[PDB]
Formats: C-alpha cells, structure tokens, sequence
C-alpha cells in the first residue's frame, strides 16, 4: 500500500532479477517453474519469469531516503 | 537634447509601472498603457530647466493585498545619488512609514550609499536601479519565461509533494536580473513557467540563493 | 565529467550524485528517447 | 487546444516528436479488422469522444491527486493529449478513418 | 553618433523562415513576413535593446555571459539551447531535443553559468573522490 514506483519492472530491474535468479539456479537453488530439457541457468530465470514464479522482492530506494518492496509477480514484465 | 530625455523618462517610468504591476502592487490600467504624448501632457514641458523633474516623477504604488503596505520609486536629479540624498529618502520614508523603495539611479551610484542601503536594508528595503537598466523591461523578452514568485505556503506544498529540502532545488542568484525585478529576496522561490516542445509545457522551481 | 552521476530516478525525477533535482521529468515529459518519432500536428498549420 | 499549439509553436512548425504514432496506429486498425472504407461504420461518435476522455485518463506521467500532481501531469501529456484528440476525433474518425 | 564596442553593422532581409516573421493572418494563416533583420560584429545587448525602434522581445545576442548579465539565468537556459541546436542542426543533424535539455539545464542548474571546463567543474561541490576523479587529487585529499 502507498507505492508510487512504476507498476512496471524497468530493463535493468530484469536484468539483475535473471541474472541472480539464474546463479542461485546454476548453485542449485530449487525451482520455482517445471523445467522440461533446460540445464541453462539463464534459461530456467527466464522461464520462471514469464511464470511469475521468481521467488525475489526488489527494494527500490526512493531518493528520500525511503524504500518500496515491490515482487517480482507484482511487477509487469515487458514481455 | 531634451525630447529624447524626456522620452527616456517615459520609458522608465513606463517599465516601473509594469514592474510594480508584476510585483503585485495596484497600478491603474491608465498608468500601464500611457502613452508619451500622454505623459507630455500629464507634464507639458521639456525635462531641462521645466516643469518635468525627477522629484515630481516620484511613483507611490499600494500592494494589492495589503492597502496599507506600500511601495516608493525615487528619481534623484544628481547624476551621482549621494548618502545625503539617501538620508532625504530615508527620512522622507520615515515619515509615510513605508518600507520597500525603488531608487532608480542615474548613470552611477556613491560605493558609500551602495553600503549605506544595506546598513539599513533590515528597516528599509532600498533598491537601486539604473536608469539604463530601466529603459527596458527585460521580463517581456522572448528567452525569458514566465517567472511567478511562489507564496511561502506555496513552497511548503512544492516541498511536501516532492519530498525535497529547498537545497535540493535548482538555484537563482538573488542579482539575477528578473530577481531583481520581481524584488525577491534569499530564501523564496520563483515558479518558471515555460513552453516545451516535448511537453507543450514546463513548471521548473528556482531558490534565491 | 559534469553530467556523469545526472540519472532519472525512481521517482521520475532527474538529479545528479549531490540529489539536486536537475529536471522534474526527464526530457520535461517523462518518455524515453527510443519511443517517441516524429509527427505532424494536424490542426496547427491549416486556416480557422 | 489550437491556441494552445499556436502559442507553443509560432513558427508553424507542425513535425513534432510524441511517443506513439496515431496515424500508424489507425492503418494497423484498419487492415486488421478489414476495416471497408466504403461502407458506414458503426463507430459512435460519443464512444469515440469517451475513449478519448478514459484514454487520456490512463495516459499518466505524474501520479497523484493533489492539484499540484493534477497541473504537472497536464502539462506533462499536454502535447500528446491535444494529438491525440486531433487525430481521434470523431470527424475524422467518422470522415476518413 | 552610435553605440561602442559595434564595430560592423549588416542590414539583410532573411530568406529562411527562422529569421522571418511568421504571423498569424486573419484567416488563421501562417504567413512569413520579409522583414529587415541587422546584426552585428559587436555586442552591447542593453544599450541595443533600449535603443529606439529595436525589437526589445525578438532581438538577442550570440554571447552568453552577455544574455547571463542582461535577461538572466533563464534566459541563458533558453539561448544556450538555441545556440547548440543551431551548431548541431547547422549541417542538416538532428539529436533528440532531451539531451539539448539536460546538458543545459545541468549547465544552468547552480544559477550561474558553470563552465564544463574544469574552471568551472570545480566550483561544483563533490565529494572529496570526486574532487579527485576531476583533478588536484592530492591536494584535495589533504585539504579534506
């Protein structure tokens, strides 16, 4: 409640989003999608992320000072 | 020569009566748009050795909100303002128990009276402007958008919106020209109000510092 | 060297690495450059 | 809105740079629904209006209620908005679109 | 007779619609009137401004102290982007006007035209690395 952030995950917040989800993959972090025939760690973050399922919050630090903890199905994704 | 003297004199006053009414203070659309011949008329002479004299061009404005508060325009004849022509002021000042005053200053000013004003800022405001600055209203040019000095209230709104510290804020030189039109002080803030051709229109915030 | 810290931040706001607001808006309406292309007003140029 | 482009741009200028391409956007429309320029329409001049309305609702740059909020996100999407209103007009969307 | 530090005076009529006077007819018509535009080789922007049967809105200057000192901060904004879109458009580029916007604004931003040369980045007030990262580290690593 009483977000002002964008509604939207910005380019870089996805970048950063798969890129750590796909290192906690490749160190054997659970799944949080069923992956069929896919050993890349980039590609079972992105598949995750398209299921919304990337069990990650992004805290976005307001220039005040303040910040907004905002989740990664929350947030729209540009694809 | 003196018609294009008295011409200037037009013109200042001219840009002093649209000062004022930018400042808020209450100037008669008369007053605004009067023309030279106008002003030939209200004086019917020529500046030199004539009815026409820089003590008689003397302006006292009321400030729209405030009737009481009031605002004066000096024209001293001496090319050079002396601290006994500011002290004649000050005490003429004295007597109206007004403030704020516009020294308009001929081609120069005594350095002794520029430390005098402001010896004496903090009980009267004295502004001094020269004449050459005056024969022009800047505010009317193309570059310059529309400035608006923002009521304190205002500020603390612009603040609370924008979560910011009026350091934060992009700044304005207190001797900036238009500061100096608008008479604004330290501390204020101006509203810049701009046409963009990305957005059509812009609003940008200045502190006087 | 002067505008090397200048970001948009996620208040939409422009500021520099001191947080001095630069522009309200990015560009003053907030769009990204990639996006936008030109057009032509209809009604500005034609008679009353 | 006319005034308003005619004090923002003296020259005349009308090229001007906006984030969407309305006119593209309308030929995309009408080969994709097979839109028959010959036949009328069925296209109501108030849902058009009305779109517009809820349209430039939803176009937001500045978010917030206060009136401060209110006059930055008018004049953030002043430009667009008055496009887009030109371009959607029901004239022209009942004339030509 | 006449203004110093003018030396040359060029009286032309301007055949590109920027320098024209473009008016709004009755009919709501732009029309672009031919009118008698003079520049100069010198710069004296007040005295040229008061000056009689000058245009005191249209007229301006190429010297931005000069637009600093006479119309203000704003105004330096203002004229600055026109003069570097002018050098960029001036061989038929175009760069997205936002980028103009944000180097003037930058430039403009303390109230006082900040040069981008280190003369004036230094008068930015940064952090004692940054300070560095711009030049004088040493010393400025000792005086902090």
């Amino acid at each position: 409640q009483k977000r002002i952030t964008t509604p939207y995950m910005t380019k870089y917040e996805r970048a950063r989003v798969l890129g750590t989800r796909a290192l906690q993959i490749a160190m054997c972090a659970p799944v949080m999608v069923e992956l069929e025939g896919e050993t890349d760690p980039l590609l079972i973050a992105m598949k995750e992320l398209k299921a919304r399922k990337i069990p990650i919050i992004i805290r976005r630090y307001l220039p005040d000072g303040s910040y907004e903890d905002w989740g990664v199905d929350e947030l729209i994704i540009s694809d | 020569d003196d018609e294009e003297e008295t011409y200037r004199l037009w013109k200042i006053r001219k840009t002093i009566m649209q000062l004022c009414h930018d400042r808020g203070y209450l100037v008669t659309q008369d007053e605004l748009d009067q023309t030279l011949e106008e002003f030939k008329a209200q004086f019917g002479d020529k500046p030199s050795e004539g009815r026409p004299r820089r003590t008689d061009l003397t302006v006292l404005v009321a400030h729209n909100d405030d009737p009481t508060d009031q605002m004066f325009v000096f024209f001293p004849e001496e090319p050079k303002v002396g601290i006994k022509t500011i002290k004649v002021y000050c005490q003429r000042m004295q007597e109206e128990n007004i403030t704020r005053a516009l020294i308009v200053v001929q081609q120069g000013m005594t350095p002794s009276a520029k430390q005098s004003l402001v010896d004496m800022a903090p009980k009267y405001i004295l502004e001094q402007f020269l004449q050459q600055e005056l024969l022009i209203n800047i505010t009317e040019h193309e570059l310059v958008p529309e400035h608006v000095v923002m009521t304190k209230e205002e500020v603390t709104e612009l603040l609370a919106r924008y979560k910011l510290r009026e350091n934060q804020l992009p700044r304005i030189q207190a001797g900036d020209p238009v500061a100096r039109y608008f008479g604004i002080k330290r501390g204020q803030v101006v509203k810049i109000i701009r046409p963009s051709e990305t957005a059509g229109r812009y609003i940008t915030y200045r502190l006087v510092q | 060297k002067s505008m090397e810290s200048v970001m948009v931040k996620y208040d939409a706001t422009v500021r520099n690495s001191i947080n001095q607001v630069v522009q309200l808006r990015y560009g003053e309406d907030g769009l990204a450059g990639e996006s936008v292309e030109f057009q032509n007003l209809a009604t500005l140029k034609p008679s009353n | 809105d006319r005034e308003v482009l005619r004090v923002i741009f003296p020259t005349g200028d009308s090229k001007v740079v906006l984030p969407c391409n309305l006119l593209r956007m309308i030929w995309n429309a009408q080969k994709i629904f097979h839109i028959n320029p010959r036949l009328p329409s069925d296209l109501h001049p108030i849902k058009v209006v009305e779109g517009v309305k809820e349209l430039s609702k939803k176009l937001v740059i500045v978010n917030g209620d206060d009136p401060l909020s209110r006059q930055a996100q008018e004049n953030a999407t002043l430009l667009f908005n008055i496009h887009l209103r030109s371009t959607l007009c029901s004239r022209r969307m009942a004339e030509e679109f | 007779q006449g203004i110093e530090q003018i030396s040359k005076v060029y009286m032309h009529l301007p055949q590109t619609d920027n320098k024209k006077k473009i008016i709004i007819t009755e009919d709501g018509e732009f029309k672009a009137l031919q009118e008698w535009i003079l520049e100069t080789d010198g710069v004296s922007l007040m005295r040229v401004l008061s000056e009689k049967d000058v245009d005191p809105v249209r007229t301006t200057s190429n010297d931005i102290v000069e637009i600093f000192t006479v119309l203000g901060i704003e105004a330096v904004r203002k004229a600055l982007e026109r003069e570097l879109y002018h050098v960029i458009s001036f061989d038929g580029s175009y760069v997205n006007y936002r980028h103009l916007a944000l180097l003037c604004d930058t430039m403009t931003c303390r109230g006082h035209l900040m040069a981008i040369t280190r003369h004036g980045v230094n008068r930015q007030d940064t952090g004692p690395l940054m300070k560095c990262s711009f030049e004088e580290t040493v010393d400025v690593l000792m005086e902090a």
